[PDB]
């Protein structure tokens, strides 16, 4: 699984 | 009479209203069901970055805030992409209910 990070 | 002992706020839930700018909301979010937790075992959505002098910073959002609701829709149990979609679609004023443990 991954660490999920998104700019919004 | 004896000196007053100051109170200490230990934690809070608060609602911050971000006014979306052309560039976005001025934050990154991290977390989501099934993903590597941002904190401990908590698979929730957290504010992982706050753009300095961006809309979120001006609205009082802080890194580490746990994002509980976006315009009244709860994010409990959401996958990462669901939280991203809620935020992108939240319109001009985005009411962010957050849980803040660090004062």
């Amino acid at each position: 699984k991954h660490f999920r990070e998104t700019e919004v | 009479n004896l000196l007053i002992e100051p109170a200490r706020i230990e934690e809070e839930e608060l609602t911050l209203t971000i006014l979306r700018q052309t560039g976005g909301l001025g934050i990154s979010i991290a977390g989501g069901k099934g993903s590597t937790p941002y904190k401990g075992d908590d698979e929730g959505i957290f504010i992982s970055r706050v753009s300095e002098e961006g809309p979120a910073a001006r609205a009082g959002v802080r890194v580490g805030d746990k994002l509980l609701e976006v315009n009244g829709v709860a994010l409990q149990g959401a996958e990462h992409h669901e939280a991203v979609e809620a935020l992108r679609g939240a319109g001009t004023a985005v009411q962010m209910r957050v849980w803040r443990e660090r004062m």
